[PDB]
RNA sequence: CGGGGCGGACUGUCCCCAGUGCGCCCCGGGCGGGUCGCGCC
RNA sequence: GGAGCAGAAGGGCAAAAGCUCGCUUGAUCUUGAUUUUCAGUACGAAUACAGACCGUGAAAGCGGGGCCUCACGAUCCUUC
RNA sequence: GUCUACGGCCAUACCACCCUGAACGCGCCCGAUCUCGUCUGAUCUCGGAAGCUAAGCAGGGUCGGGCCUGGUUAGUACUUGGAUGGGAGACCGCCUGGGAAUACCGGGUGCUGUAGGCUU
């Protein structure tokens, strides 16, 4: 069916996307990068954690799924139903191709997809409250499980999947210069029009 | 594998650049050019007459003939292992001046000044130009404030 | 909040603007540069145009050659300055183009010295000439014609403005299929119309029937003819005496006014500080309006 | 008074082009009556507007003929449109009036005025599009040194239904 | 870090309002570069 | 310009090179030079000129085929 | 201090909205006898001068959007040359030189040629 992994662990050929000259690609098998509770605001979870490679290759969409699979249900079963958030961050956009089965005409054909990981890149990410960290530690190593290479957990210094501190999160959102909408944040900075401070600042 | 197709790999080159399409400038037509001068040849997209090949794209030729549009160019092409001087018809939209000529012709004036003064004036000076000579052994004032200590930082993992 | 907008960020980040007298609508760059820009093996010859605009009341007739900084204007008449000789009123009308042409040859040939030479047509009748050059005497000028955006049609004050510089002396190549004496249908040109539209007879012969026709529309019409009374007679002798003393005396001399003032009648340009003041004290005045409440 | 009698010179709303259309799906004939009618109604001689794809359904096919349309202004305009108002007894009700301040309108039958009717010519419909401006407005079809008009010299819906109930004391906004 | 007399424009504290830049010269304070500089080490 | 420019794709193009009219046959007759593949041979294709005769336009000009990159063929023999 | 005519560079010049405009000018504007064009003197062409800055245009404004230019990002990413360096590999560190680009934060917002006007 499907051939080992280590067929196609490493980056060597050249990005290959879907388009109009990659044509009869299949489905990866990562449908859904998002998982839990989608429409906790900013603040409902402040603690973010990630899991993040650290060697140069590629991983396989069917390694992408199982790993969501294993630590949405640990997540599940540890912190409640609602009571997380996780995102895949690592979509599979490399096409990998498979020769039948001598060497003339030797092209092969898509037969599936891969995502391409650099040394310093999330792979996954939960954002959760403050008392349930080493749960969503537990719940990336048992993911980590099911990767070829090597990757490390790691408690972001920010607020939840926002881009600003944990500690200048708060003091922005009370001088309004940081206004919160949806599952993330957005910024006012000082050079807009003044009818927007107008209706902002007030 | 490849075509001998005459504009075989220039997508990029025979462009024109990033909000600079439409109309030609009329300065680079009404520059003049006498037989002698040395020229760059770049070669835009808009006019299709006259334009270069992409082996004489970005270069630098001498002119030699001078016609109604165009200008007869001598440059040097490198075929295989021997130098030899082309001479091709190119317009005036795909060539302009040489700066390097021009500072080199501008730097002889100021040397024959130079020298006309010396003369008159019974001195020897300096013609030639020396390049970039060592740092002449100097005094650095610390203003009475001790230089800062410095000091690498600890490890700490961002991204 | 419903349909998608056009200007948007990045409209205007990949926007390219045309060149700026285009964008005014004031230059036609094809014709342009099809009329500028001299053969490359010339080398240095300038290149002569004679620019004709006819505004609303005015027509300017220039003689120009184009450098890499600018064009550069050798000599130029107005319909404003026709009226210090010969006619007073009846300007932006193609008799005015026509001496108005004639005026800036004149004045271009004696700037150059062949006054002497090169008389044109000294009469002025409606049919095709052309200036030749005589031998052991200095060539005669060559200049083209830049029309603008202005339709060339068969009467056209730009082709009035053209028929007085070519019996002023110059030579500019033209047919006469584009004179108000050509007529269509027979490919034929009359010559005595065109030299009637020369001496604005049908402006004069106008003015006869609205004055056989009435009174209050004629003077409603013509009302700064009136003024100076310029009857429908002595239209053409007018412009006969205006072309004697067009050829009589075509030096232009300006007169001084160096006694004035420097009051500005603009606004300067903003500061940065008072910028940053401004919209510092209208936060303020914002706070404070909303605690008065 | 002193501040209300300042634009009264050059900032008034007057009619541009009335802008009258016969639509009809077939050629021939009847294009040619349709075109009569025009004529006798205006006094210019109209013309032909051809269909740009083939559709097929209701069945037409591109390059055909299939309008006649016709454009007047100035006072033969205004009494026109005054006609077509004294049809419609000055009514015409919310939402003819375009967001650009144009208006129009359609009538079914052309002989309840002005033209006595003839039994060769036929009992055509027709549409009135008025688009509507203000001196000045010229220099967006201005050859030479081309401008936009201008953002407070345009007209509104609002200004538009104003002028059109000032001029002809007509009645928008019925009973709906 | 600034003080005196003349010129515009801003603010929802506009008669009793406040604050900003620019033009004239008078000074006030501190910093640097050239000066037979001038001495002293 | 997200349209179109005969077609593959790329480039180019807005009072254009697109669309609609008007007039035409520079898709004609000639010698050489050059570029492209290149051995710096040929063909093909192309680019600057020059000499005629013309077309168009008020004119400057533009035009010796197709906006550019492809669309084609020695000796010998035959035919005009 | 500005404007017309023709421009050069071609957004610091564009776009959106608001305010001001003395004098010349540029326009809007009035008209269709002639020239010439239209279904339509709206456009184009012609003949004017009663009114007008409403509009175009110009100048200014906006914690404006774009654009231009700096800082930061960052000596980061990438990279020339070197090693009997490390590591099972994937890749990574060092030596010798070069060295970016977003996000984010400032400042700016048309210069100028020739000819001819107005501004006491
Ligand atoms: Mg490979
Ligand atoms: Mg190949
Ligand atoms: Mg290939
Ligand atoms: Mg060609
Ligand atoms: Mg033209
Ligand atoms: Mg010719
Ligand atoms: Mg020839
Ligand atoms: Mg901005
Ligand atoms: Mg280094």
């Amino acid at each position: 069916g499907r051939r080992p992994a280590r067929c196609y662990r490493y980056c060597k050929n050249k990005p290959y996307p879907k388009s109009r000259f990659c044509r009869g690609v299949p489905d990866a098998k990562i449908r859904i990068f998002d998982l839990g509770r989608k429409k906790a605001k900013v603040d409902e979870f402040p603690l973010g954690g990630h899991m993040v490679s650290d060697e140069y290759e590629q991983l396989s969409s069917e390694a992408l799924e199982a790993a969501r699979i294993c630590a949405n249900k640990y997540m599940v079963k540890s912190c409640g139903r609602d009571g997380f958030h996780m995102r895949v961050r690592l979509h599979p956009f490399h096409v990998i191709r498979i020769n039948k089965m001598g060497m003339r005409g030797a092209f092969g054909k898509p037969q599936g997809t891969v995502a391409r990981v650099h040394i310093g890149q999330v792979i996954m990410s939960i954002r959760t409250k403050l008392q349930n960290e080493e749960h969503v530690i537990e719940a990336l190593r048992r993911a980590k499980f099911k990767f070829p290479g090597r990757q490390k957990i790691h408690i972001s210094k920010k607020w939840g999947f926002t881009k600003f501190n944990a500690d200048e999160f708060e003091d922005m959102v009370a001088k309004k210069c940081l206004i919160p909408d949806g599952c993330g944040v957005k910024y006012v900075p000082s050079h807009g029009p003044l009818d927007k401070w107008r209706v902002l600042h007030s | 594998t490849n075509t001998k197709g005459k504009r075989r790999g220039t997508r990029y080159m025979f462009s024109r650049p990033f909000r600079k399409h439409g109309v030609v400038p009329l300065a680079t037509y009404m520059r003049i050019y006498k037989k002698g001068d040395i020229v760059d040849i770049k070669g835009m997209g808009t006019v299709q007459k006259g334009m270069p090949h992409k082996c004489y794209h970005g270069k630098t030729g001498r002119v030699y003939n001078v016609t109604q549009h165009a200008v007869g160019i001598v440059v040097n092409k490198q075929v295989k292992g021997k130098i030899l001087a082309k001479r091709i018809n190119v317009r005036i939209e795909h060539i302009k001046h040489s700066k390097s000529r021009d500072s080199f012709l501008k730097r002889v004036k100021e040397n024959d000044q130079k020298k006309k003064e010396a003369k008159e004036k019974g001195t020897w000076v300096q013609l030639k130009r020396q390049p970039a000579p060592p740092r002449e052994a100097h005094f650095v004032r610390t203003n009475g404030k001790e230089p800062e200590l410095l000091e690498p930082i600890p490890y700490e993992f961002m991204a | 909040g419903f349909v998608k907008v056009v200007k948007n960020k990045a409209y205007f980040k990949r926007y390219q603007v045309k060149f700026r007298r285009r964008r005014e609508g004031k230059t036609d760059y094809y014709a342009r540069k099809r009329l500028v820009i001299q053969d490359k093996n010339k080398y240095n010859t300038p290149k002569y145009r004679m620019i004709v605009r006819v505004t609303n009341r005015d027509i300017i007739c220039q003689i120009a050659y184009a450098r890499i900084e600018g064009d550069m204007i050798v000599c130029a008449a107005y319909a404003h300055e026709l009226p210090k000789y010969g006619v007073k009123v009846g300007l932006t009308n193609y008799a005015a183009a026509y001496c108005t042409g004639l005026l800036l040859a004149r004045r271009l040939l004696n700037r150059f010295g062949m006054d002497k030479i090169y008389e044109g047509q000294v009469e002025v009748t409606g049919d095709e000439y052309n200036v030749e050059s005589i031998d052991g005497q200095p060539g005669a000028f060559t200049c083209y014609l830049d029309a603008g955006l202005a339709r060339t049609t068969t009467g056209n004050k730009v082709f009035g403005a053209l028929k007085g510089a070519v019996d002023g002396g110059l030579s500019i190549p033209h047919s006469t299929k584009r004179f108000p004496g050509y007529d269509s249908e027979s490919k034929e040109f009359n010559a005595e119309v065109h030299r009637k539209h020369i001496m604005g007879q049908n402006v004069a012969d106008y003015m006869r029937y609205l004055m056989e026709e009435d009174e209050d529309a004629y003077k409603k019409q013509f009302s700064q003819y009136i003024k100076n009374s310029v009857t429908p007679d002595m239209m053409e002798e007018m412009y006969k005496k205006a072309h004697a003393a067009i050829r009589e005396n075509p030096v232009y001399e300006k007169k001084p006014k160096k006694e004035v003032k420097k009051k500005r009648w603009n606004r300067p340009k903003m500061s940065l500080a008072q910028k940053k003041d401004r919209v510092a004290q209208k936060k303020a005045s914002f706070l404070r309006a909303q605690e008065r409440a | 008074q002193d501040q209300g009698e300042k634009e009264n010179p050059m900032r008034e709303l007057r009619i541009r082009k009335l802008c009258l259309n016969i639509c009809v799906g077939e050629s021939g004939d009847r294009l040619t009556r349709a075109a009569k009618v025009l004529e006798q109604l205006t006094g210019q001689t109209p013309v032909f507007s051809k269909a740009r794809y083939t559709v097929r359904s209701f069945g037409i096919r591109r390059n055909e003929k299939i309008a006649v349309h016709c454009t007047v202004r100035g006072a033969k305009a205004e009494e026109i449109l005054e006609k077509g108002l004294k049809v419609r007894e000055y009514e015409l009700r919310k939402n003819n009036f375009s967001d650009t301040g144009n208006f129009g309108f359609g009538i079914q039958e052309h002989i309840d005025l002005g033209i006595k009717y003839d039994p060769s010519i036929g009992i055509y419909g027709l549409d009135f599009y008025v688009v509507l401006g203000r001196p000045g407005f010229s220099i967006a079809d201005k050859k030479r040194r081309t401008g936009c008009i201008g953002a407070k010299h345009r007209i509104s819906k609002e200004e538009a239904m104003r002028w059109f109930q000032q001029k002809y004391d007509g009645i928008i906004l019925p009973g709906k």
